[PDB]
């Protein structure tokens, strides 16, 4: 007679189905998850530098809004925005504030440099029971708010060179008064006009005496502008009246840094991705968690489950 | 499926074989049992754990990109803010979709391969010793003990010992 | 002697060239198209909700241009502006114009909400032989043109509150009017200004008198603007002259709606991909028709042929 | 072409096969004729209309996008609408022309897999009753009439019977 | 005994490392690289039409920059602008100058057509000592400088018809005085106004008295505004002083042209791709060199090289 | 290695081939030699030459698209046109690792068939007059001068002249 011998391959009774170019569904021995679909619901502070902005937005720490002083000159990789946040200081908008947000948040620092600008013949440090600090009525503290020095308002003509090698940031303003009488009580004329140059640009500003609706005790508004000033350019700041000056100049950088809308809780732990649900594994190549991420992602697709097979075909007996 | 073996010739495969993806059942005068093929297997294996590493190599570091939530309707630019990321995402999930499909193909088709590889292995040593009944199983035309089935197994079967006796036994009347 | 048998495979005397990745051209017995390149050459009316614009831009209806009067609180999947709309109300502008016609357009209706602002010390319901209603010189039916009354104009300030649980979209516009006499002979002083107010934002507006060109009998133009209210927020209206006043608000929505630029005509039948060319049908998985489309539809790709095999390499004998 | 049946060693398609893609013409002694084989043959089309589903599921429902064609020229934001769209456009005809260069490579090379299946199918069959002679066909060394012949088609050919008499056919001088 | 006859496949020494799905790197027998990572270092001057921009921007060119005079009425398929380049005319700035610089170099022209318009009542060929030409102090030569005549500068109300079948691009601009002084010394009135309008549109621009930082002699600026007048439309101009008149109008096309930032030098060689780098051969499918190209590329990937194996498996003896 | 000839059971490649990438090695009463397989050869170069092709058709002349370097922070704007030029430079990354990945993995498994479709080939021919050894050789059990070698590799091997001298030399004691 002699012998039989037969070859074979493995099997296993808990097969999972996976998607061919053939076959939606086919059975084989094995697979893996290729889309991340969980997370811890926190936002891991570890490895990047999370600057929690608590009841803060980037714009009231970088305007220096009271109960935001404790972020002045702070830094971070990822600026966490969260929804319980309030401006509680002069009622303000920030005409493009999305762009102002987007490079502030880019640069991933608030370090702010005072400089000595010369405002003889105006006074200074204007304030408002609308923006308390402690008990005194205040104002933003990256900020200047000028107004007459006996009843006199002089035109303004005041520069700045840039003699270092960096980029400057000037935060400006304009007020807009609630009436006439607030417009003339404080800068004598009846309308004022703030106009901020550099070699290569200009933006004039006019305010807008009138009632806005009631915030914080205030139906007047401040309109925040920007300036950036290039290495050998000069800041020439010219205003008959409603200037709100700066301090100086936040130091402006580039890097990695962004920020993000979130309400996940910072917890002491360590993981590349950051999404506005917390931090999750980047083991897998995709994820469906939020197409909203910060560091090393899998990238975002539609798909919840996504199945590689690591094994052959399933052949039950 | 692209060669036949799994999930074809080969009538199905083998819960109890637990030490390996291939392998070998015999039946001779000493009884049966059953012995994985560890090359084939590992052959099998690397190439699919090959698969798994290219897969976890992006980085993807991302940092600063464009915001994707919106509280305020606003128009043109945010149409565009919105069409470019939702036209991104639509060609990753195709990617995606089409990786996994390529990949699992190609996985199905590849171990199928390593099957008939062994097949083919084994048959070109047993030379005119055995032949073939089609199901994934030789007929050994000789006698052939468990030292004989484990030279087959290693790769050490001297066919040439056992020719007269298996061509004597394979053209009979 | 014995026997042959041979095996084979079928052949057909009409094959058809495909691409592989080895060859951009080898011949299959059978293949089907995957580009879609066809239009019947009309819209049809099902399963979207189609809103002929006819004669009517969607800014026109909106507004509520006279011979767009039809349009009011009208609702759409899909608007379709004919290319031979024409305006024939007062000569208009809407800075960012596209945007606000995305706005609308997105939201899928032009349901109005008339409000009862209290605009006493000014007449209302100014109109002009510009813009024809029957006989009688009119208006936009949704805008209300305040002029002076007893020759007084008195600056007016004009709140309203959201007390709803949705947003409110309030259009309205400013006067250029075309000389200081006229200026003057409608609003008194010789500039206005418009300032449209609420808790986060600020639309302050200057009339520039002066001639425009000629244009359905008119050198004055009127510059269209408009203002989303928040729930709990409030819009205030501040104007000394030139006001082009909302009579109410539309209600904002958001859904699947769009606006599309076509000629086709709308017909009774069914598809649910449609392009300016007119619909389309859906079943192969790209389009060479437009890269315009609404609905379900293939994607757009520049190749106007695709051929996937459906069978085997074809053989002749 | 990756297996060498198709368009290879089986000269060409036999164009009078209107009832399957694959099959057998036989001669022996009582004539010839012509049989499709329908298990081979579906088992293609079941592959290729697999392939088929898969490309014909997507709904991609899009409704509210950007604009795509400019009646006024407007620099900065229209180059971005316009190149954002171009961008989109040229990424799906690459998507869409390597799919269809995949899928029609992958059909010749499966319904050559299939081809060759049947080969060795029948081959594994016919035992030492049948030699190959490289076009395709088998010489079959013993009398095959048109039951014998439907015996190999339906699988349920008994080589035993026939070994005898094809043995002593094969091994002549 | 007989004979044994072996059946094999080539195999050489040098061997090269390729890429699978299974294997990282597997040795073949030969490849070729598909990414274009090399440069010559020139952009060609074949086959596409090079306008090297030498000194001049485009915007210099445009506007008529004395020293960039010889781009008047000129043609490019690129425009090639070399960062070594000077403005030196009067101080100015362009409003959204990223779109006024992408559709004149989307163009592909300087064809500027003389108009005659009727400026009776103002002079014309204001000049600065700031933009010498030769001798003489002069201004941008598309643009005219209309100051006062006799000591009155009357309201202009100039019109001008589009009769021809084409679109005309009108470049015009509006004068910053440094000080009151020089702006009734030059206009009259304290506060001028420029208003450029269409059927379709209307752009209203104030100058701002006041010092800009100083440039090239001057702290006095102008802003380049422009208007497209299309077929049928007209053109219509009121200003009360400070106007930068436009001498006539550009020809609008378009083609295939465009603009780059590069330093290359131009030689007398044929590529049909060129990079900020220089030109690059398009053989291959990818390239490495740069984003930006223009002409017939190969695509920009982020890998420096991308091997395709062309031989079998390499397997040494 | 889909097909297990090449970088399996053929032990290794030829250097000394240098007129072909596959061929005929063999030992006789005559000596020895080697002769390059021209059909076989010219397949894979025709179907590695078909590839290049591919790959270098598309034209992808763009002229006037977006700017990608810029020397001011603007914000809003440029984040989109950041985003979006980064977005697109990341999916043709992935398509052309992939392209390259899928290329690449055809061209081995393609080459590697053209290796088995000869050694079947040759096989067929052989019929009954030679066994294969396994690894990448035949014994061909008859006298085969180089006139006779010269028949097997130009494809006009005779198998029945030598049939009764084979099948005697195989089937022996
Ligand atoms: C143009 O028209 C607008 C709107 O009609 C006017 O704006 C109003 O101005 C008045 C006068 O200052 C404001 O009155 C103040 O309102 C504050 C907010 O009220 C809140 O609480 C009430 C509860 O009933 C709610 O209904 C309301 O919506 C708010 O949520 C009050 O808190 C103020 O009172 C407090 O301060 C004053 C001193 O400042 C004290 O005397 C009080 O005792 C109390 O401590 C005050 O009553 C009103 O809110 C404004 N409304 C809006 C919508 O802005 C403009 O003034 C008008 N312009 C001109 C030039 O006339
Ligand atoms: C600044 O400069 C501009 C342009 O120079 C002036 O604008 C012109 O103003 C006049 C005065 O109103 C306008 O005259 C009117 O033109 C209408 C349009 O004419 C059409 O038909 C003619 C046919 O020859 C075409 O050539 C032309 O292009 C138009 O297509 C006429 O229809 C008017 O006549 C009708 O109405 C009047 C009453 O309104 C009746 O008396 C007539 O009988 C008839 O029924 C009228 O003649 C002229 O069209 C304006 N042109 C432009 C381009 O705007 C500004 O007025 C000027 N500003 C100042 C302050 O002076
Ligand atoms: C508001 O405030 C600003 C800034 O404080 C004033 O702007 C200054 O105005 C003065 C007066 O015209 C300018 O003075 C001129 O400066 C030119 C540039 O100087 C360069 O070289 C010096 C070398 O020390 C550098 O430090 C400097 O940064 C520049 O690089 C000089 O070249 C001028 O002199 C030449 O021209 C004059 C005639 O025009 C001749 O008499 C000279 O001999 C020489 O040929 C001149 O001195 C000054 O540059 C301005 N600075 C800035 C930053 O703008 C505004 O005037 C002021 N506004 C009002 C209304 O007061
Ligand atoms: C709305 O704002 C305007 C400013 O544009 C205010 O205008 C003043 O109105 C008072 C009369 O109430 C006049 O005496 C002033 O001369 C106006 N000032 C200017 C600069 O024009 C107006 O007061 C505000 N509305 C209300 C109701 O107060
Ligand atoms: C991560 O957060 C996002 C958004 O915060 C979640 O997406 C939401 O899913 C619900 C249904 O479960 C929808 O009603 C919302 O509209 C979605 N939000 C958006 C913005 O589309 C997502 O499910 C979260 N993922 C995890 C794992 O928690
Ligand atoms: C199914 O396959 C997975 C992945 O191929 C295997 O689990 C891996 O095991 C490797 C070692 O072989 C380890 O490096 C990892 O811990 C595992 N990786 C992943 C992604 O799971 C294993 O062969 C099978 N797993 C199970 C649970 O059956
Ligand atoms: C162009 O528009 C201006 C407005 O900016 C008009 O200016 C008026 O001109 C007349 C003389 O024609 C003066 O009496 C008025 O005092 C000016 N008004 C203002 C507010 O400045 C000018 O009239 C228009 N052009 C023409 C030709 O009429
Ligand atoms: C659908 O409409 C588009 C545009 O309306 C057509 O594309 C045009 O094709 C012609 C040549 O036949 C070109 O001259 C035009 O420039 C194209 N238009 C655009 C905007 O590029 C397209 O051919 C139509 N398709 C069908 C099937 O009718
Ligand atoms: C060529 O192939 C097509 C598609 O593979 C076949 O026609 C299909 O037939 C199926 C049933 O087998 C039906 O569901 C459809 O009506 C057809 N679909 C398409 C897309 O055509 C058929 O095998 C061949 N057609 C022809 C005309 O030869
Ligand atoms: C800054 O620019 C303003 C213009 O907004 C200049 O304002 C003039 O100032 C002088 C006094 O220096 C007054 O006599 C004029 O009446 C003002 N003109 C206007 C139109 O308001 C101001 O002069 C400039 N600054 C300096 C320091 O000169
Ligand atoms: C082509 O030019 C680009 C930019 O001019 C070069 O990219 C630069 O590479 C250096 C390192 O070698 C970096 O420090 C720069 O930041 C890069 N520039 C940018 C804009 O990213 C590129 O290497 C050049 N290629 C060749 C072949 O010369
Ligand atoms: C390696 O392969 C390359 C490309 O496959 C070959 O060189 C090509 O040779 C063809 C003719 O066979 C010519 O058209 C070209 O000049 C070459 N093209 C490229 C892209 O190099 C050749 O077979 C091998 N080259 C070397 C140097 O070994
Ligand atoms: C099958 O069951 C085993 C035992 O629990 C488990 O480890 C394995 O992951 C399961 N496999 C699948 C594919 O479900
Ligand atoms: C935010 O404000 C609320 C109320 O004062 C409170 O929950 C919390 O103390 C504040 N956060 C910080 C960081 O002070
Ligand atoms: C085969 O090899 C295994 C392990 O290498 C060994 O345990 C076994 O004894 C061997 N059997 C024979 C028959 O050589
Ligand atoms: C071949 O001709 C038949 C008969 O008209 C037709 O049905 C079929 O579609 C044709 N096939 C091809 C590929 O042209
Ligand atoms: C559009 O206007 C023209 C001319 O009045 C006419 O063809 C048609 O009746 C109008 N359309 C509608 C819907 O009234
Ligand atoms: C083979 O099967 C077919 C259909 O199942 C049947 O018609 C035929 O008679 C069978 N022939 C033999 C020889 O069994
Ligand atoms: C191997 O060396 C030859 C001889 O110089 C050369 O032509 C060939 O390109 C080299 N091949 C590889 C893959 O390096
Ligand atoms: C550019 O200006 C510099 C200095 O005048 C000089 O190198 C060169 O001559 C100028 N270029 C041209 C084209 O005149
Ligand atoms: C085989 O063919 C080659 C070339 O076609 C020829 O040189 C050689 O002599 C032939 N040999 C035999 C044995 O036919």
């Amino acid at each position: 007679p002699g012998a039989t011998l037969c070859l074979g391959h493995h099997a296993v009774p808990n097969g999972t189905l996976v998607k061919t170019i053939t076959n939606d569904q086919i059975e084989v021995t094995n697979a893996t998850e290729l889309v991340q679909s969980s997370s811890t619901g926190r936002i891991c502070g570890s490895p990047h530098r999370i600057l929690d902005g608590k009841n803060c937005t980037l714009i009231d720490a970088l305007l220096g809004d009271p109960h935001c002083d404790g972020f002045q000159n702070k830094e971070w990789d990822l600026f966490v925005e969260r929804s319980k946040a309030y401006s509680n200081c002069y009622p303000y908008d920030v005409p493009d504030y999305a762009s102002l947000r987007s490079l502030v948040a880019s640069s991933g620092t608030l370090e702010f440099i005072n400089e000595d600008f010369n405002w003889t013949g105006v006074a200074q440090d204007g304030g408002s029971y609308a923006c308390k600090r402690g008990s005194v009525n205040s104002f933003f503290s990256r900020l200047n708010w000028l107004h007459k020095l006996e009843y006199k308002y002089p035109a303004l003509n005041v520069t700045m060179p840039n003699n270092g090698k960096f980029d400057k940031l000037y935060i400006w303003g304009v007020h807009h008064p609630s009436t006439d009488s607030d417009q003339t009580s404080l800068y004598v004329r009846a309308s004022g006009r703030v106009t901020v140059s550099t070699k290569r640009s200009q933006q004039t500003v006019t305010p807008n005496i009138g009632s806005r609706p009631w915030v914080r005790g205030q139906s007047s508004r401040i309109s925040i502008y920007w300036t950036i000033v290039k290495p050998g350019d000069i800041l020439l700041i010219n205003s008959t009246g409603n200037l709100i000056a700066p301090r100086g100049y936040f130091k402006i950088r580039n890097g990695k840094s962004s920020i993000m809308r979130s309400d996940a809780p910072i917890g002491n732990c360590s993981s590349e991705c950051i999404t506005p649900n917390g931090s999750i594994p980047n083991d897998k190549p995709f994820q469906n968690v939020n197409r909203i991420t910060y560091g090393a992602c899998p990238r975002y697709v539609k798909q919840n489950t996504l199945k590689l097979a690591t094994g052959m075909r399933n052949v039950p007996e | 499926g692209i060669f036949g073996a799994i999930a074809g010739f080969i009538e199905n495969g083998w819960e109890g074989m637990v030490d390996g993806w291939y392998g070998f059942r015999h039946q001779n005068s000493e009884g049966t049992g059953q012995a994985a093929d560890l090359k084939s297997t590992q052959a099998a294996i690397d190439q699919i754990n090959g698969k798994l590493n290219r897969l976890i190599e992006k980085t993807n570091e991302k940092f600063q990109q464009i915001e994707k939530e919106f509280s305020e309707v606003e128009g043109r630019i945010q149409d565009l803010e919105k069409y470019v990321e939702d036209t991104k995402i639509d060609l990753w999930s195709y990617n995606a979709e089409l990786l996994v499909a390529l990949e699992n193909q190609h996985t199905i088709d590849l171990t199928d391969s390593e099957m008939n590889k062994l097949f083919e292995k084994t048959r070109k040593q047993l030379r005119e010793n055995a032949e073939d009944m089609g199901n994934g199983c030789f007929k050994i035309y000789h006698k052939c003990d468990n030292a004989c089935i484990g030279s087959i197994r290693n790769g050490t079967y001297d066919h040439d010992v056992y020719r007269d006796e298996a061509l004597n036994n394979r053209f009979q009347i």
